[PDB]
């Protein structure tokens, strides 16, 4: 259902759900965010700023899809920065920002995602994987751990968001597989994003 | 959860892991108390610190760019403070 609580808007990334990330906090309303967040259920929304440039944006200035968080472990450091690491657990819409001017904070629905199982989900899920295998010789920062789990992935969705997290892509294409909530549509990008050579098939 | 120890939570991101942020009025003034610009107490100004993964400045640099750019040409991997 629809629940208020408070927002850290991000930079520069965008956190999967089931993506465990260290991140560092060093705007006065973030670490406002993060405060309230941890004398309570520990619970924040990530969410993605439309322009890494912009320090104070506005709500109109930060996308309308972000992921529900924990806080899993919290250091604040002596320049004040706070070192936290966040667990992403499910894709939330936005519905808005409320009135707080000490932080920022929203109200966010629930998301249902198209999932299952024709022989296209699973055609796509063995290719995706197959793809990824071929993707990493070409891009040789994805961790090995993720070379060894990711082929193990059985739920496609989340099979999806862990390749995307992984991908070498703008930020944009980053957000824009967070938005897609049917999965085998999720697949069909990623795969996409994964062809080095513009495939002939869309021209 | 509490998935790593304090060492490790602190250490976490050596040896390239950096993070970049604002320098306020206030730091400047700390690290020069024989005097520093007008213009360093001015919006119009803004100088970034890269700070290793455990909080140590490394390096200060004219503006969030350059901090950036700093970083990468160092080996370093920066990432923002949100």
């Amino acid at each position: 259902e629809l629940r208020t609580l408070p927002v850290l808007p991000l930079r520069d990334i965008v956190v999967f759900p089931h993506m465990v990330v260290p991140l560092f906090v060093g705007r006065d309303k973030s670490v406002r965010a993060l405060e309230e967040v941890m004398r309570g259920d520990k619970q924040i929304l990530l969410v993605t700023q439309k322009n890494s440039a912009d320090d104070d944006p506005a709500p109109g200035d930060i996308f309308e899809v972000g992921v529900l968080a924990t806080v899993l472990q919290l250091l604040k450091l002596p320049d004040g920065t706070v070192k936290v690491l966040v667990e992403g657990k499910a894709r939330a819409a936005v519905v808005s920002f409320t009135d707080q001017e000490s932080y920022y904070e929203a109200q966010i629905g629930e998301v249902s995602e198209d999932d299952g199982a024709g022989p296209e989900a699973e055609a796509l899920s063995r290719a995706v994987v197959e793809q990824f295998e071929n993707y990493v010789k070409l891009n040789k920062k994805v961790p090995p751990e993720a070379l060894a789990s990711i082929p193990q992935i059985a739920e496609p969705g989340k099979l999806a968001d862990s390749i995307a997290a992984h991908l070498s892509v703008k930020i944009g294409d980053k957000q824009n597989l967070l938005e897609i909530f049917d999965v085998v549509k999720r697949l069909e990008k990623v795969f996409a994003l994964m062809e080095g050579e513009i495939s002939v098939l869309q021209v | 959860s509490r998935p790593l120890t304090s060492e490790a939570f602190a250490a976490l991101g050596a040896p390239a892991l950096v993070y970049v942020r604002p320098i306020k009025a206030a730091e400047i003034l700390a690290d020069a108390p024989e005097g520093v610009e007008d213009l360093d107490l001015s919006p119009d100004q803004t100088l970034y610190a890269v700070c290793r993964a455990d909080g140590e400045r490394l390096a200060v640099l004219i503006d969030r760019d350059t901090a950036i750019a700093a970083a990468l040409a160092h080996e370093l991997a920066p990432v923002s403070v949100h």
